[PDB]
Protein backbone atom coordinates (compact mmCIF):
# COMPACT_ATOMS: atom_id res chain seq x y z
CA UNK A 1 0.00 0.00 0.00
CA UNK A 2 2.64 2.45 1.44
CA UNK A 3 5.67 2.24 2.48
CA UNK A 4 6.52 0.47 5.84
CA UNK A 5 10.60 0.39 6.02
CA UNK A 6 11.74 -3.16 6.32
CA UNK A 7 8.65 -5.07 6.46
CA UNK A 8 8.83 -8.46 4.04
CA UNK A 9 5.15 -9.38 3.25
CA UNK B 1 27.56 -14.72 -1.96
CA UNK B 2 29.40 -17.53 -0.70
CA UNK B 3 27.06 -20.36 0.74
CA UNK B 4 24.13 -19.26 1.71
CA UNK B 5 20.87 -19.92 -0.10
CA UNK B 6 18.96 -19.00 -3.54
CA UNK B 7 16.01 -16.74 -2.22
CA UNK B 8 13.66 -14.49 -4.14
CA UNK B 9 13.08 -10.37 -3.98
CA UNK B 10 10.09 -10.62 -1.82
CA UNK B 11 12.76 -11.66 1.07
CA UNK B 12 14.72 -8.77 0.26
CA UNK B 13 12.33 -6.25 -1.02
CA UNK B 14 14.71 -3.07 -0.64
CA UNK B 15 17.48 -4.56 -2.59
CA UNK B 16 17.67 -2.80 -5.56
CA UNK B 17 20.52 -4.21 -8.49
CA UNK B 18 22.40 -1.33 -10.57
CA UNK B 19 23.31 -2.18 -13.97
CA UNK B 20 25.57 0.01 -16.58
CA UNK B 21 24.78 0.40 -20.31
CA UNK B 22 28.07 -0.14 -22.78
CA UNK B 23 28.27 1.66 -26.02
CA UNK B 24 27.84 -1.61 -28.09
CA UNK B 25 24.37 -3.27 -26.73
CA UNK B 26 25.32 -4.66 -23.71
CA UNK B 27 24.48 -4.04 -20.20
CA UNK B 28 26.43 -5.38 -16.89
CA UNK B 29 25.69 -5.27 -13.27
CA UNK B 30 28.09 -3.13 -11.39
CA UNK B 31 27.00 -3.75 -7.64
CA UNK B 32 23.73 -3.90 -5.58
CA UNK B 33 21.96 -0.79 -3.14
CA UNK B 34 19.53 -0.48 -0.94
CA UNK B 35 16.06 1.77 -1.29
CA UNK B 36 15.86 4.29 1.97
CA UNK B 37 12.94 6.11 0.78
CA UNK B 38 11.00 6.26 -2.18
CA UNK B 39 13.68 7.70 -4.45
CA UNK B 40 16.51 7.17 -3.25
CA UNK B 41 18.87 4.03 -3.24
CA UNK B 42 21.92 3.90 -1.38
CA UNK B 43 25.16 2.03 -2.17
CA UNK B 44 29.13 2.07 -2.22
CA UNK B 45 31.17 5.14 -3.82
CA UNK B 46 33.68 2.80 -4.84
CA UNK B 47 31.27 1.54 -7.40
CA UNK B 48 31.27 4.40 -9.16
CA UNK B 49 34.63 5.87 -8.84
CA UNK B 50 35.54 4.87 -12.11
CA UNK B 51 33.10 5.73 -14.30
CA UNK B 52 30.76 8.39 -12.61
CA UNK B 53 28.83 9.02 -15.58
CA UNK B 54 25.26 8.73 -14.03
CA UNK B 55 23.69 8.53 -17.63
CA UNK B 56 25.33 4.75 -18.12
CA UNK B 57 23.66 3.70 -14.83
CA UNK B 58 20.12 1.47 -14.91
CA UNK B 59 18.58 0.83 -11.46
CA UNK B 60 15.88 -2.36 -11.10
CA UNK B 61 13.77 -2.74 -8.21
CA UNK B 62 12.05 -6.11 -7.82
CA UNK B 63 14.56 -7.65 -9.47
CA UNK B 64 15.22 -11.73 -8.31
CA UNK B 65 17.15 -12.61 -11.55
CA UNK B 66 20.51 -10.80 -12.68
CA UNK B 67 19.55 -11.17 -16.73
CA UNK B 68 16.19 -12.21 -17.21
CA UNK B 69 13.35 -9.84 -15.91
CA UNK B 70 11.10 -10.78 -12.59
CA UNK B 71 7.51 -9.52 -13.17
CA UNK B 72 6.84 -6.44 -10.95
CA UNK B 73 10.27 -5.04 -11.45
CA UNK B 74 10.59 -1.45 -12.02
CA UNK B 75 13.42 0.25 -14.14
CA UNK B 76 14.72 3.39 -13.30
CA UNK B 77 17.31 6.33 -14.59
CA UNK B 78 19.86 8.02 -11.74
CA UNK B 79 18.86 11.23 -11.73
CA UNK B 80 21.43 12.39 -8.98
CA UNK B 81 24.60 10.43 -8.21
CA UNK B 82 25.93 11.17 -5.06
CA UNK B 83 29.07 10.01 -3.89
CA UNK B 84 31.58 10.87 -0.74
CA UNK B 85 33.98 13.52 -0.84
CA UNK B 86 36.51 11.86 1.60
CA UNK B 87 36.11 8.74 0.17
CA UNK B 88 39.79 7.09 -0.15
CA UNK B 89 41.08 3.59 -1.25
CA UNK B 90 44.23 1.63 -0.02
CA UNK B 91 45.64 -1.64 -0.37
CA UNK B 92 42.42 -2.99 1.38
CA UNK B 93 40.11 -0.60 2.68
CA UNK B 94 37.93 1.81 1.12
CA UNK B 95 36.94 4.85 3.64
CA UNK B 96 33.72 6.91 3.31
CA UNK B 97 32.58 4.15 0.80
CA UNK B 98 29.05 5.18 0.79
CA UNK B 99 27.00 6.63 -2.17
CA UNK B 100 23.07 7.84 -2.56
CA UNK B 101 21.22 7.46 -6.19
CA UNK B 102 18.50 9.34 -6.53
CA UNK B 103 16.54 7.40 -9.23
CA UNK B 104 13.33 8.61 -11.61
CA UNK B 105 11.74 6.54 -13.80
CA UNK B 106 10.69 7.22 -17.55
CA UNK B 107 7.40 8.55 -16.06
CA UNK B 108 8.71 11.25 -13.91
CA UNK B 109 8.13 8.91 -10.68
CA UNK B 110 10.36 7.33 -7.53
CA UNK B 111 9.62 3.28 -6.44
CA UNK B 112 5.86 2.56 -5.59
CA UNK B 113 5.52 0.03 -2.62
CA UNK B 114 4.94 -3.48 -3.63
CA UNK B 115 5.40 -6.96 -2.39
CA UNK B 116 8.87 -7.18 -4.22
CA UNK B 117 9.68 -3.37 -3.43
CA UNK B 118 9.79 -2.15 0.54
CA UNK B 119 12.33 0.60 1.71
CA UNK B 120 14.95 -0.82 4.72
CA UNK B 121 14.74 1.07 8.06
CA UNK B 122 18.10 3.67 9.38
CA UNK B 123 19.36 3.32 12.28
CA UNK B 124 19.79 6.49 14.69
CA UNK B 125 22.56 8.01 15.73
CA UNK B 126 25.68 5.93 16.26
CA UNK B 127 23.19 2.91 16.93
CA UNK B 128 24.08 -0.59 16.00
CA UNK B 129 23.57 -3.74 16.87
CA UNK B 130 26.24 -5.56 19.45
CA UNK B 131 28.48 -8.23 18.38
CA UNK B 132 27.22 -11.49 18.28
CA UNK B 133 23.97 -10.24 16.14
CA UNK B 134 22.93 -12.43 13.30
CA UNK B 135 22.46 -9.92 10.17
CA UNK B 136 21.90 -10.82 6.57
CA UNK B 137 23.52 -9.97 3.67
CA UNK B 138 22.47 -10.36 -0.23
CA UNK B 139 22.96 -9.83 -3.87
CA UNK B 140 24.60 -11.44 -7.05
CA UNK B 141 28.55 -11.79 -6.03
CA UNK B 142 30.17 -14.30 -6.67
CA UNK B 143 29.51 -17.89 -5.59
CA UNK B 144 33.90 -19.13 -5.16
CA UNK B 145 36.31 -16.20 -5.67
CA UNK B 146 37.68 -17.93 -8.57
CA UNK B 147 34.46 -17.70 -10.66
CA UNK B 148 34.31 -14.91 -13.13
CA UNK B 149 30.61 -14.88 -13.77
CA UNK B 150 28.02 -14.16 -11.43
CA UNK B 151 24.77 -16.16 -10.45
CA UNK B 152 21.41 -15.40 -12.24
CA UNK B 153 19.56 -15.91 -8.85
CA UNK B 154 19.67 -13.61 -5.45
CA UNK B 155 21.26 -15.22 -2.97
CA UNK B 156 21.11 -14.46 0.61
CA UNK B 157 23.18 -15.93 3.68
CA UNK B 158 23.59 -15.02 7.15
CA UNK B 159 27.03 -13.80 9.11
CA UNK B 160 27.47 -12.09 12.75
CA UNK B 161 28.48 -9.28 13.77
CA UNK B 162 32.01 -9.36 15.11
CA UNK B 163 33.45 -6.31 17.67
CA UNK B 164 36.29 -4.24 15.94
CA UNK B 165 38.70 -4.89 18.58
CA UNK B 166 38.27 -8.89 16.69
CA UNK B 167 38.73 -7.18 13.72
CA UNK B 168 41.54 -4.65 14.30
CA UNK B 169 43.64 -7.68 15.33
CA UNK B 170 47.13 -7.93 13.58
CA UNK B 171 46.46 -11.27 11.90
CA UNK B 172 42.79 -9.79 10.78
CA UNK B 173 43.07 -6.26 9.38
CA UNK B 174 44.91 -4.18 11.77
CA UNK B 175 43.93 -0.61 12.27
CA UNK B 176 42.57 -1.12 8.75
CA UNK B 177 38.94 -1.25 10.09
CA UNK B 178 38.10 2.27 11.28
CA UNK B 179 34.81 3.13 13.63
CA UNK B 180 33.56 4.14 10.81
CA UNK B 181 33.41 0.02 9.48
CA UNK B 182 31.88 -2.82 11.06
CA UNK B 183 32.73 -6.43 10.64
CA UNK B 184 30.60 -9.39 9.84
CA UNK B 185 31.38 -12.92 9.17
CA UNK B 186 30.61 -16.59 9.71
CA UNK B 187 32.01 -18.72 13.15
CA UNK B 188 33.47 -21.32 10.99
CA UNK B 189 33.45 -18.60 7.85
CA UNK B 190 31.72 -20.71 5.58
CA UNK B 191 29.23 -18.03 4.16
CA UNK B 192 30.25 -14.52 3.07
CA UNK B 193 29.65 -11.74 0.98
CA UNK B 194 32.04 -11.39 -2.12
CA UNK B 195 33.06 -9.86 -5.39
CA UNK B 196 29.56 -8.54 -7.29
CA UNK B 197 28.11 -8.07 -3.68
CA UNK B 198 28.95 -4.59 -2.76
CA UNK B 199 26.80 -1.83 -1.95
CA UNK B 200 24.65 -4.31 -1.15
CA UNK B 201 22.63 -4.44 2.21
CA UNK B 202 23.87 -5.96 6.03
CA UNK B 203 20.71 -6.14 7.22
CA UNK B 204 20.24 -6.64 11.22
CA UNK B 205 17.16 -6.08 13.67
CA UNK B 206 17.61 -3.00 15.72
CA UNK B 207 14.95 -1.91 18.41
CA UNK B 208 12.61 -3.89 16.55
CA UNK B 209 12.62 -2.98 12.72
CA UNK B 210 14.97 -4.21 10.39
CA UNK B 211 17.89 -2.03 9.53
CA UNK B 212 20.37 -1.28 7.14
CA UNK B 213 23.50 -1.80 9.31
CA UNK B 214 26.11 -1.86 6.86
CA UNK B 215 27.02 -1.90 3.10
CA UNK B 216 28.85 -4.32 1.83
CA UNK B 217 32.37 -2.66 1.30
CA UNK B 218 35.69 -4.60 1.58
CA UNK B 219 37.51 -7.61 2.33
CA UNK B 220 40.70 -9.61 1.46
CA UNK B 221 38.88 -12.75 -0.11
CA UNK B 222 35.94 -14.13 0.82
CA UNK B 223 35.46 -16.76 3.15
CA UNK B 224 38.10 -16.33 4.58
CA UNK B 225 39.42 -17.63 8.21
CA UNK B 226 39.79 -14.55 10.13
CA UNK B 227 39.30 -12.50 7.22
CA UNK B 228 35.85 -10.93 8.08
CA UNK B 229 33.72 -8.89 5.43
CA UNK B 230 34.57 -5.53 6.54
CA UNK B 231 31.16 -2.44 5.68
CA UNK B 232 30.40 1.09 5.77
CA UNK B 233 28.65 1.77 9.42
CA UNK B 234 25.65 3.54 8.21
CA UNK B 235 24.91 4.50 12.04
CA UNK B 236 27.76 7.21 11.38
CA UNK B 237 26.81 8.78 8.36
CA UNK B 238 23.55 9.40 9.17
CA UNK B 239 24.43 13.61 9.46
CA UNK B 240 25.70 13.07 5.67
CA UNK B 241 22.94 11.17 4.43
CA UNK B 242 20.59 13.95 6.31
CA UNK B 243 22.13 16.69 4.40
CA UNK B 244 21.47 14.95 0.94
CA UNK B 245 17.86 13.27 1.13
CA UNK B 246 14.56 15.14 1.36
CA UNK B 247 10.88 14.80 0.47
CA UNK B 248 9.31 11.63 -0.64
N1 LIG C 1 33.25 -10.08 2.51
C1 LIG C 1 34.30 -10.24 1.77
N2 LIG C 1 35.25 -11.11 1.97
C2 LIG C 1 34.41 -9.42 0.68
C3 LIG C 1 35.25 -9.44 -0.41
C4 LIG C 1 35.01 -8.43 -1.31
C5 LIG C 1 35.73 -8.24 -2.46
C6 LIG C 1 35.40 -7.18 -3.28
C7 LIG C 1 34.36 -6.31 -2.93
N3 LIG C 1 33.73 -6.57 -1.80
C8 LIG C 1 33.99 -7.56 -0.97
S1 LIG C 1 33.30 -8.04 0.52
Amino acid sequence: LKFQCGQKT
Amino acid sequence: IIGGEFTTIENQPWFAAIYRRHRGGSVTYVCGGSLMSPCWVISATHCFIDYPKKEDYIVYLGRSRLNSNTQGEMKFEVENLILHKDYSADTLAHHNDIALLKIRSKEGRCAQPSRTIQTICLPSMYNDPQFGTSCEITGFGKEASTDYLYPEQLKMTVVKLISHRECQQPHYYGSEVTTKMLCAADPQWKTDSCQGDSGGPLVCSLQGRMTLTGIVSWGRGCALKDKPGVYTRVSHFLPWIRSHTKEE
